[PDB]
């Protein structure tokens, strides 16, 4: 009357997929989806005693699969309690398990459902790198040991598709002090393989190790208008809210911060000759001359900025004709004087 | 809401279908699709299966979907779908889902005859 | 100049720079920026007397000065649209300048590590062919895409047609 006895009795003879389906409808009067009844308890449960696995078991487990008698989920919480390790063909077999049913996860129906999947899948990882973890200390008490090259295979396909780093960064947010023990293995995971060290194993690995930390052109005279704008009438104000203006303009478009200075050095300019003559002139002059070190003081401080400065000059130094002509205003060099009061400002 | 043809187009249908309406897809709307659910003693466990039904569901053709790795990693699901093929190839312009539904049915005995 | 073939700070958008519609902002930014200008004006001005002077002159001392990426674009804009005023009035023009652009296309082949404005010079290329050359030079641009590099060998298969 028991699962076991059901299951037991089907060992027994040989049995197909289609009576055996038949034999099993007709025992229990409620179906309850194969599931929360836990009838896959006992399907690894006697398929793991011989050193070679019977295939009657493996049979057994293939129609209901890809039938709708056993789920997903159900399979990956008695993967994930196998733990032992000990014997390298029930783990190529647990990993062949892994090959067909895995990397789809269509789950269709409650919330909790979905909820368990992600602890489950949670679970799972966690598995996965103590599976990882006894098969490279296998192959490092052994010294082809192939085994730890499927088992990196086994993890870079569960990994690939964005919905499981999705999934697994939306069940970290959910769970507290679970992703501890994940770092408390991946700092081993790391320096084991470098300790067996390969010329192609390191690159996918420590790429999929990348990617398990990853879960937790064209001239723009807008910018043009931004510092125009502030010298005109408003210039008596504070020096945060045109910082505020111009670094947020970075964010919104793709800006190269040697571009971005190249822009800061030559609105100066213009807006130091294009002024017209008289109190404007001086005006502008002044603002030009003494609201943008401010701005840069307050740049350096938040942000490197050394580096790209010297392109931005390099930049800087080739508008010949437009700068020249700022000489004949000011009948002399500008630039002497700038780049003594930028070794002023520091 | 849904027309009053499916109304009665399901009022005399078989007990031994439970079909009802696909969580996927869109509602309200023209086109409607109808997974099937077959509760049988007698017969094994095959996939559910899935419809689809344009708007104006009488003096049309409809479809069915497509999965051929659905019915894999065993021989017999494939002679259940080289069944399919052969029986719904055959069946006539504008029928109704009476006969596919039947079709549907019979050939899982037709493959049970031949698999035992 | 060393503004041209040294100093290659800007990587990005060239064709701003290759016009003086662009210098109605604050956009001097070279004797280059001038010199085009009046190549727009000037030859618009010269009659086939004094443009026939041009070829000659490009295909003998301005050929071997190309090095850069920018003079590449700069003898390109240079011809472009004056070769519709080349077009009515010299069909010498149509030879000299098929033989001399596809002469200086494996020139700049040879001496080139990375180029990234193939796809408009290919436009180009395809506008010249359909529009302004027809099919004067072809046996020789044969031999010429055999000289090419096996990626731009691709994109000109219709060139060979």
């Amino acid at each position: 009357v028991n699962l076991k006895q059901a299951i037991l009795q089907a060992w027994k003879e040989r049995w197909s997929d289609y009576q055996w389906a038949i034999n099993m409808k007709k025992f229990f009067p409620k179906g309850a989806t194969w599931d929360i009844l836990n009838l896959a308890d006992a399907l690894l449960e006697q398929a793991m005693i011989g050193p070679s696995p019977n295939p009657l078991i493996l049979s057994y487990l293939k129609y209901a699969i890809s039938s709708q008698m056993v789920s997903y989920s159900s399979v990956l919480t008695a993967i994930s309690k196998f733990d032992d390790f000990s014997r390298d063909l029930c783990v190529q077999a647990l990993l062949d398990i892994m090959d067909m049913f895995c990397d789809r996860l269509s789950c269709h129906g409650k919330a909790e459902e979905c909820i368990g999947l992600c602890r489950a899948l949670l679970s799972a990882l966690h598995w996965l790198l103590r599976c990882t973890a006894a098969s490279a200390e296998r192959l490092r008490e052994g010294l082809g040991e192939k085994q730890l090259a499927m088992c990196l295979q086994r993890l870079e396909k569960t990994l690939s598709s964005t919905k499981n780093r999705a999934l697994l960064h939306i069940a970290k947010l959910e769970e507290a002090s679970s992703w501890t023990a994940i770092e408390h293995s991946l700092l081993k995971l790391g320096e084991i393989l470098a300790n067996l060290s390969n010329p192609q194993l390191r690159s996918q690995a420590e790429q999929c190790g990348t990617l398990i930390r990853s879960i937790p052109k064209t001239g723009f005279p807008t910018v043009h208008a931004v510092i125009l704008l502030e010298g005109t009438m408003n210039l008596t104000g504070e020096t945060q809210s045109l910082v505020e203006q111009l670094t947020m303009v970075k964010r919104m478009q793709h800006i190269p911060t040697p571009l971005f200075v190249l822009e800061i050095w030559k609105a100066c300019f213009v807006g130091l000759i294009e002024s017209p003559e008289g109190t404007e002139e001086l005006k502008w002059t002044a603002f030009t001359f003494l609201k943008i070190p401010q701005v840069l003081v307050k740049l350096k401080k938040y942000s490197d900025f050394t580096e790209d400065v010297n392109c931005a000059f390099e930049f800087l130094l080739k508008l010949t004709p437009l700068l020249d002509k700022a000489d004949q205003r000011c009948n002399c060099d500008c630039t002497n004087f700038l780049l003594q009061e930028c070794g002023k400002q520091g | 809401s849904i027309p009053s043809v499916l109304q009665g187009e399901v009022a005399r249908l078989d007990p031994k279908f439970l079909v009802n309406l696909d969580p996927s897809h869109c509602s309200n709307n023209g086109t409607v699709h109808l997974i099937c659910k077959l509760d049988d003693k007698d017969l094994p466990s095959v996939p559910p299966l899935e419809l689809s039904v344009p708007a104006d569901y009488p003096a049309q053709s409809p479809l069915w979907i497509d999965r051929q790795w659905q019915y894999d990693a065993n021989p017999f699901l494939q002679s259940v779908h080289r069944c399919m093929t052969s029986r719904l190839l055959q069946l006539p312009d504008k029928h109704s889902v009476t006969a596919l539904l039947n079709t549907w049915a019979q050939s899982v005995h037709q493959a049970c005859l031949s698999a035992a | 100049s060393p503004s041209l073939t040294s100093e290659t700070e800007w990587v990005g958008y060239p064709f701003r720079l290759f016009d003086f519609t662009a210098c109605h902002q604050s956009y001097s930014e070279m004797s280059c920026s001038y010199t085009l200008a009046l190549a727009h004006a000037v030859w618009h001005h010269s009659s086939i007397g004094q443009l026939s002077l041009i070829p000659k002159f490009l295909t003998e001392v301005l050929l071997p000065i190309v090095k850069t990426e920018f003079q590449l674009l700069y003898v390109y804009h240079l011809v472009g649209p004056f070769l519709q005023r080349f077009q009515q009035e010299r069909t010498r023009c149509m030879i000299e300048i098929g033989v001399a652009f596809y002469d200086m296309l494996l020139n700049v082949d040879q001496c080139s590590t990375h180029l990234n404005y193939m796809d408009p010079i290919c436009d180009f290329l395809y506008h010249m062919k359909y529009m302004f050359t027809g099919d004067s030079v072809k046996e020789q641009v044969e031999k010429i895409i055999c000289n090419l590099k096996p990626a731009l060998k691709l994109r000109l298969r219709f060139i060979t047609h």
